[PDB]
């Protein structure tokens, strides 16, 4: 029954339409957030430096 | 556009830096020159008197 299910809900995905919006790999995109994150802290340091100076 | 603001901070300051100088030296110079004849217009005034 749950391999049915399973084949049922993999037709139904594979059928299933979306509008064309990029959606990157569902694992990685958290790390990207937190270099990302990173990214903007240097970049505010580097800001902030500026402004310093 | 921080970036730009340091190109122009930066070229009005190199800008700037210079026009100090000779302003100062030339202060320094008239005002040197203003004492200097200043004390000669006495000195001369007063050898003067003496030789009349």
């Amino acid at each position: 029954h749950l391999n049915f299910l399973k084949k049922r809900l993999l037709q139904q995905c594979e059928t299933l339409k979306v509008p064309p919006k990029k959606m990157e790999d569902l694992t990685n995109v958290s790390s990207l957030l937190n270099m990302e994150r990173a990214r903007d802290k240097a970049n505010e340091e580097g800001l902030a430096l500026l402004q310093e100076e | 556009k921080k970036r730009q603001r340091m190109i122009e901070v930066q070229d009005e300051l190199l800008r700037l830096e210079p026009q100090l100088k000779q302003l100062q030296t030339k202060y320094d110079e008239l005002k040197e020159r203003k004492s200097s004849l200043r004390n000669a217009a006495y000195f001369l005034s007063n050898l003067k008197q003496l030789y009349q």
